[PDB]
């Protein structure tokens, strides 16, 4: 199975630098050429960088100057370095494998994106609250709210992933604080809530936060 | 095949033509390392039609035609299939399933000159868009009313070519660009141009 | 990797032709024309022709237009300048170089200069034949300084070709050496001096030798220079 | 460069119809068109190259036609999971390879109405200083609903957040969250804190409410 | 005609008055008009200049009028002054016309405007010119023309030293600053370059960078200091300012820097089209420029003044005063001057009535009064060098009035608070993008239509 | 032909030293076709600049070419000892020539040359000839005048002069002037004098010899 994995999105102020960094596996990694695409809600998918098999590089005059893409074919590795940042760098990253049928080139396999925000703001992490289960009930709900953090993104799963039916986690809100919150609930049988333990694990890289907490009723 | 084809002659060429007057180079039997023209730091446009630059050492072909000539900067957008504007109109023109590649640089150091390089030209008047890959070095009057103009410039009477009169001030707009366009000819016969890689 | 390497040294009498070659190595030979350059003793650099390694095209300087030929071979990837009708004033280091001044396929002018040079092929025009050195003392003089400094040298004359070889004691004594440059004596011959200062007070306790080298005739000499003897 | 245009920006459809999108290239491009599908919060997934082809592994249920300048993909059954954004992107130009802005896909199904619930704050947020009070309306259709809070049956504006769900790739409905946001001092002025619900799957409102200090 | 011109030209610049030692306008009786506070002395330089150089010009002048009529009757205007106000024009386009005599009604009645304005002013600068000239002067009477601050009482800036509300207030002059903090005239065009990319405009050319001359260069060479904007076409756009390190060029490089943007942003318009929307629009976008930098708001951003730095009533009192002693000042004197010059095109002035016309013009409508009578072997309105040198005038009337249109438009789109001198438009790419479809016109739309893109 | 000329023929500066060399052509030369080669003694040209401004491969960048037009220049920001050689520029504008050439020599103060003259050996004379040596030891700057007599009589066409490179340490020249007589004329004179005029040198200096002398 061909696999991409970004990594290295995160916060960074205004004219500072990043690097961004994609793991692949399942493939023959220096026999493709490799991309960087990047993705806005306002400008839609955007291409950022390529680099071929022969050590060709090539960069859209927005960035060219400014980014700078390579491979270490030893670790099956793309790099994207950027430099001179701006806000509207501010985007969803992508690394993706490009191939061709006859003349025809195509990108076959996307990472999952990692997102920059390019911001002179300060990393908060969230607070973490359990929305219990009523004690009045069947189908029960019960859930998560994460709230007050800095900058986008937090992932939540429940029972460690082993929980994935009936979830739904929200979009983040923007509250005018100008912290974002959110918050993850789950539906389950009512008679489950005395024979299932429900933990909802919320993790915020940017501020290397982790918790894992335990949703009971009162 | 063992000899390399000379694309260093073709980029590195010390003249080049005007636009209405392109140049061209027929490139056959030879081996293309196109690894040369990779991450140049001279280079202001590098595009591809129908192929992909990384996939180039791959690919073989019939022919390759190396057109080169000099424009200014605005106008190398016009290098393009399915362009329009003086350039593409009147002095040269790229088929709409153009198959090759368009590399572009600045050359204002080697072809401007204080007080006006006028050297360059460009035809600037024309009964008819160009077909793609013609030539037009006709140097007849042009006739803009009913009136014959008899070979004299005069009252709706036009000489058709204009000068760039490149000078190291101007901007960049207006500043020269060296310009080649490769074109890759696949025809039902014996490839005798292929990368390193076949 | 790149590198030229040149056929060796040459003499001639007049009216004879020379063909000097060139070895290319380390870079695609017919992509690249050869440039052929002279520098004359003493003199600048001037410039012969250059030759396509392509398609044999070739581009003379007016000056040799009916005298010089350039050739290629590509299995052995080597070139050749053969100059012809020789003259005396034809005497001069010759030197072959990669040339990215003309283009070997098209001919036509290119961004670029002489990259790569051969180390050079001495051609010597002249009439005169092999003939080694005779060797001659400088003697030091007997109006030396006591407690200052001596000049003696050897005076190596009457010799051809170029070049000689000086020495002093076999090696051991090169501080205070001047070996100067051979002149062309009206007669043809070459001539040149060694010398060197040497304490006074060595005059009489050191001995001087110079060992001179004509290798072009085989010939080996060893001088001792002595002091007064009056 | 060649930009590119897709038709319509969204289209509502049910499970088995023929969905049908454009693609438009400022110029001729042939055939050099890939289609590719994005679900919400995925990488794009590839569909079409070449125009026509499909990828390995896609459901044939999808496919590509067109050549010069416009183009369609069609969906010839529309499946729940299908609802994406849908991007074409030409393959002619490079290394400049442009996208198509995007046709939304959104799925078309039966009025459910939504089953609400009521979250009050945890105590360790009130030991914080703030009281967050959340209403849930779970797995709806259509997307249209209000939701309205009650303090002591006084009527709240402008302390609260709401956010909605995109639509679930298996039944097809969204769900919707509201986060009132008081005060602690103002929680503990009050005791009903209730939401009331207005979808079109209801006759009538819903409320769910609880008493400040009650279980 | 040509001869007449050149004759007059070289009258006016020329011109020099012998002490009954000789002094030439600039910068002699210029000096004395600027600076002297002796009443005689003024007065004789004023009556001086007027003689020496009024007397001669007059038969030339008449003889213009004559021929500048028929040059324009023959054009088909009415006379040499609708010939000038054909500069306003526009036909054709629905919506957005402007005839040649509306330029009239809308100078006349902005002016109304202006009267109580002007008048206040007047009645405040005539106060302490009594306290400076004792025994001369009137309280309810007009102004002693020799006595206004410069030759002619164009503007008013001069009697600032007289007139200063707040003389124990300073002024804000951050050029002590400037050099503390070890600054040239790279520095201060790369801080007005940063300016305008601030509001959504482009950097300066890498060929503005390299052809500019920013400094004097030296006894090696002479140069003309003049600070100008140049556009050479070919996308080749220069400033010649010959720099120093002081408050006035930080400001004057803005302005300048201004044209600079207004160039660029028309250069993509046709060669013919590469203009101000009229004769008055370049020079207002110049003025906001220097508005927005000299701001108390702006110097602090940019670390000239200390983030401590407190403004004052007082000071800002002074600062609107020299701003309206220039400004304002000059604004009833253009329009009296040019309104002159419209009836006597227009035939409305008999040549036995010009000075006495003039004069009454000057006590009626700008509040200034000769101190010696004039008769009509006089000249006075030649003695200006617009006048003799053939210039039209209204355009600084317009240009003014845009100014504050302009800028109170960008200021608007730019959120401001508060009062409108204390605004600074930076950071603003709103009001850029308002300000951008107005220069990206040049003269290719009415100018009623461009100014409409800034101000609605 | 294009005739490109160089000067000054001899450039001398000290190390560390700006050095500008010029080229200035007989006509318009595009700025494509000039280029700048080094020349060591004994050693094959080196290529440093072509295009008139681009630099050769493995060149420092203290070196630098700029020009257009007639008028061409090689800089050296910061002239090192290894710098110290003949630099030759080159067009290929029309057909192709070379310049004549410029030596960059070591700048140092003023040395007077230690002189020394030799007389002919014996064995030499047994065979017909009479070689008579004049040596100039050590001196800078380069410029010096010999002049042979015989018995007061000033010799004219029979005398060569040879002079070294200039030394890699002292930075000074050595000079030797060979004067060639026939056995007859050396035996039938009495007074071998060179005399040697110098800038270091307070007044000319004589070195004779009297045939015959112990
Ligand atoms: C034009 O000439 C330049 C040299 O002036 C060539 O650049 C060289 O290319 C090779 C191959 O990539 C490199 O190893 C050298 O280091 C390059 N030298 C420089 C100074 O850039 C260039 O390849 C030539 N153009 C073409 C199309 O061949
Ligand atoms: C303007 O120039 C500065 C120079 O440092 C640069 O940092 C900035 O990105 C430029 N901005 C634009 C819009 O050109
Ligand atoms: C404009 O913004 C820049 C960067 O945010 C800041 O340094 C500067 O002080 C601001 N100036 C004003 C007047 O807002
Ligand atoms: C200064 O002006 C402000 C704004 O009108 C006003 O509130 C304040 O009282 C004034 N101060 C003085 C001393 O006049
Ligand atoms: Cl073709
Ligand atoms: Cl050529
Ligand atoms: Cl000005
Ligand atoms: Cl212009
Ligand atoms: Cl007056
Ligand atoms: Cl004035
Ligand atoms: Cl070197
Ligand atoms: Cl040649
Ligand atoms: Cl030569
Ligand atoms: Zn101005």
């Amino acid at each position: 199975q061909v696999q991409l994995v970004e990594s290295g999105g995160g916060l960074v102020q205004p004219g500072g630098s990043l690097r961004l960094s994609c793991a692949a596996s399942g493939f023959t990694f220096s026999s493709y050429d490799m991309h960087w695409v990047r993705q806005t809600t306002g400008k839609g998918l955007e291409w950022v960088s390529t680099i071929g098999t022969a050590g060709d590089t090539y960069y859209p005059d927005s960035v060219k100057g400014r980014f700078t893409i390579s491979r270490e074919d030893a670790k099956n590795s793309l790099y994207l370095q950027m430099n001179s940042l701006r806000a509207g760098d501010t985007a969803v990253y992508y690394c993706a494998r490009g191939d061709s049928s006859g003349y025809y080139y195509y990108f076959d396999y996307w990472g999952q994106g990692t997102l920059l925000t390019v911001s002179s703001a300060s990393t908060k992490g969230p607070s973490v609250f359990p929305l219990a289960p009523s004690s009045k009930s069947g189908t029960a709900a019960l859930g998560c709210l994460v709230k007050d953090y800095f900058p986008e993104p937090v992932t939540v799963s429940w029972n460690s992933g082993a929980l994935t039916s009936g979830v739904h986690t929200f979009p983040a809100v923007l509250q005018s604080s100008g912290l974002y919150s959110l918050s993850s609930v789950v539906t389950v049988p009512s008679s489950s809530l005395g024979t299932q333990t429900y933990i909802c694990n919320v993790n915020h890289k940017p501020s290397n936060t982790k918790v894992d907490k335990k949703v009971e009723p009162k | 095949i063992t000899n390399l084809c000379p694309f260093g002659e073709v980029f590195n060429a010390t003249r080049f033509a005007s636009v209405y007057a392109w140049n061209r180079k027929r490139i056959s039997n030879c081996v293309a390392d196109y690894s040369v023209l990779y991450n140049s730091a001279s280079f202001s446009t590098f595009k591809c039609y129908g192929v992909s630059p990384t996939k180039l050492n791959d690919l073989c072909f019939t022919n390759v035609y190396a057109d080169s000539f000099v424009i200014r900067g605005d106008e190398v957008r016009q290098i393009a299939p399915g362009q329009t504007g003086n350039i593409a109109d009147y002095n040269y023109k790229l088929p709409d399933d153009f198959t090759g590649c368009v590399i572009a640089w600045n050359s204002n150091n080697l072809d401007s000159k204080v007080g006006g390089n006028y050297n360059y030209l460009y035809r600037l008047f024309r009964k008819s868009n160009l077909k793609p890959f013609e030539r037009d070095i006709s140097t007849e009057i042009y006739q803009a009313g009913s009136t014959p103009c008899n070979g004299v410039k005069g009252f709706n009477c036009y000489f058709p070519l204009q000068s760039y009169g490149f000078q190291p001030t101007y901007g960049v707009g207006y500043q020269p660009y060296r310009v080649v366009v490769l074109s890759f000819e696949l025809l039902h016969a014996p490839a005798t141009v292929c990368g390193p890689k076949k | 990797q790149v590198q030229l390497v040149q056929s060796g040294a040459e003499v001639k009498k007049p009216g004879a032709s020379v063909k000097v070659s060139c070895k290319a190595s380390g870079y695609p030979f017919t992509s690249y024309g050869i440039s052929w350059v002279r520098q004359a003793p003493g003199q600048g650099l001037e410039w012969m022709g250059w030759i396509s390694t392509y398609n044999g095209n070739t581009n003379y300087a007016q000056k040799f237009q009916g005298r010089v030929t350039m050739t290629t071979d590509t299995s052995t990837t080597t070139g050749y300048m053969e100059l012809r009708r020789l003259r005396s004033d034809d005497t001069a280091v010759y030197y072959c170089a990669r040339d990215y001044t003309r283009g070997a396929w098209f001919g036509e002018s290119l961004i670029g200069g002489f990259d790569n040079w051969g180390q050079g092929t001495l051609v010597t025009v002249s009439s005169a034949s092999t003939k080694g050195p005779s060797v001659f003392p400088l003697a030091p003089s007997s109006k030396s300084t006591s407690g200052g400094t001596a000049a003696l040298g050897c005076l190596v004359k009457d010799y051809f070709p170029e070049p000689v070889t000086v020495s002093w004691n076999s090696g051991a004594l090169t501080s205070g050496v001047h070996t100067f440059p051979a002149v062309l004596q009206s007669s043809g011959l070459y001539s040149l001096s060694s010398v060197v200062t040497v304490p006074s007070s060595s005059l009489g306790t050191q001995t001087y030798i110079c060992n001179v080298n004509h290798k072009p005739s085989n010939t080996k000499v060893d001088k001792k220079v002595e002091p007064k003897s009056c | 460069d060649i930009q590119m245009t897709q038709s319509p920006s969204s289209l509502s459809a049910a499970v088995g119809d023929r969905v049908t999108i454009t693609c438009r290239a400022s110029q001729s491009i042939g055939s050099y068109l890939n289609w590719y599908q994005q679900k919400p919060g995925k990488a794009p997934k590839l569909l079409i190259y070449a125009a026509s082809s499909l990828q390995s592994g896609v459901p044939s249920r999808f496919s590509g036609s067109g050549s010069g300048t416009d183009f369609t993909l069609t969906i010839s059954s529309l499946q729940p999971e299908d609802f994406a954004i849908y991007y074409c992107q030409q393959s002619y130009v490079s290394p400049t390879y442009t996208f198509g802005p995007g046709t939304k896909v959104d799925i078309k199904r039966t009025v459910a109405a939504p089953s609400v619930f009521i979250f009050p704050p945890s105590d360790e947020q009130l030991k914080s200083g703030t009281a967050s009070v959340v209403c849930l309306l779970n797995n709806f259709y259509p997307r249209e609903a209000k939701v309205q809070w009650k303090v002591d049956n006084a009527l709240q504006s402008g302390n609260s957040q709401e956010s909605v769900t995109e639509q679930d790739s298996k039944d097809s409905t969204y769900s919707l969250s509201s986060t009132l946001t008081l005060s602690k001092a103002d929680y503990e002025k009050h005791k009903v804190y209730a939401c009331e619900v207005t979808h079109q799957g209801l006759s009538s409102p819903v409320t769910k409410s609880f008493n400040r200090g009650e279980c | 005609l040509n001869t007449i011109l050149n004759t007059m030209s070289t009258i006016y610049s020329t011109g020099k008055v012998c002490n009954p030692e000789c002094l030439l306008l600039e910068p002699g009786l210029n000096e004395i008009m600027a600076n002297s506070l002796d009443y005689n002395e003024r007065l004789w330089a004023w009556e001086s200049w007027r003689s020496e150089v009024g007397k001669q010009l007059r038969p030339l002048y008449e003889e213009y009028v004559v021929l500048k009529n028929e040059m324009a009757r023959a054009n088909h205007y009415e006379d040499y002054g609708d010939y000038w106000r054909g500069d306003y024009e526009v036909n054709g386009v629905d919506g957005y016309d402007y005839s040649r005599g509306q330029l009239i009604e809308d100078v006349e009645h902005t002016f109304e405007e202006i009267k109580p304005l002007y008048e206040h002013l007047h009645a405040y600068v005539r106060a302490k010119l009594m306290n400076a000239y004792p025994s001369y002067i009137s309280p309810i009477g007009c102004l002693p023309a020799h006595l206004l601050g410069d030759m002619w009482g164009r503007f008013w800036t001069n009697l600032y030293s007289l007139t200063v509300p707040f003389g124990q207030k300073p002024n804000i002059d951050v050029t002590d600053a400037m050099v503390d903090q070890a600054w040239d005239a790279q520095r201060i065009f790369k801080e007005a370059e940063k300016f305008f990319v601030s509001v959504g405009l482009p950097n300066m050319t890498q060929g503005f960078w390299e052809n500019s001359m920013l400094t004097d260069p030296g006894n090696v060479q002479k140069a003309v200091c003049h600070p100008t904007a140049w556009d050479l076409g070919k996308g080749d756009f220069r400033i010649l300012m010959c720099t120093k390190v002081t408050m006035d060029d930080f400001l004057t490089a803005h302005h300048e820097m201004g044209h600079i943007q207004y160039d660029m942003a028309y250069a993509a318009q046709p060669f013919l089209l590469r203009n101000g929307a009229n004769e008055g629009f370049h020079e207002a976008v110049g003025e906001i420029m220097s508005l927005s930098a000299a701001t108390p708001k702006h110097l602090k951003s940019i670390g000239l003044l200390s983030p401590d730095f407190q403004e004052d009533n007082e000071t800002e009192i002074n600062f609107l005063l020299k701003q309206a002693l220039t400004i304002v000042g000059t604004l009833p004197f253009t329009y009296m001057l040019e309104k002159w010059r419209w009836m006597v095109f227009k035939g409305e002035i008999p040549k036995d009535q010009w000075m006495k016309k003039w004069w009454e013009m000057k006590r009626e409508i700008v509040g200034v009064v000769e101190p010696v009578p004039h008769d009509e072997t006089y000249c006075d309105p030649a003695s200006l060098f617009h006048v003799s040198n053939d210039y039209s005038f209204i355009r600084y009337y317009t240009r003014t009035l845009y100014q504050f249109q302009f800028q109170e438009a960008l200021c608007q789109a730019a959120k401001h608070e508060g009062p409108l001198h204390k605004c600074d438009i930076s950071n603003s790419t709103e009001a850029g993008q308002k300000l951008f479809n107005m220069l990206r016109l040049g003269k290719s739309e009415p100018w009623t239509l461009a100014l409409e893109n800034v101000v609605g």
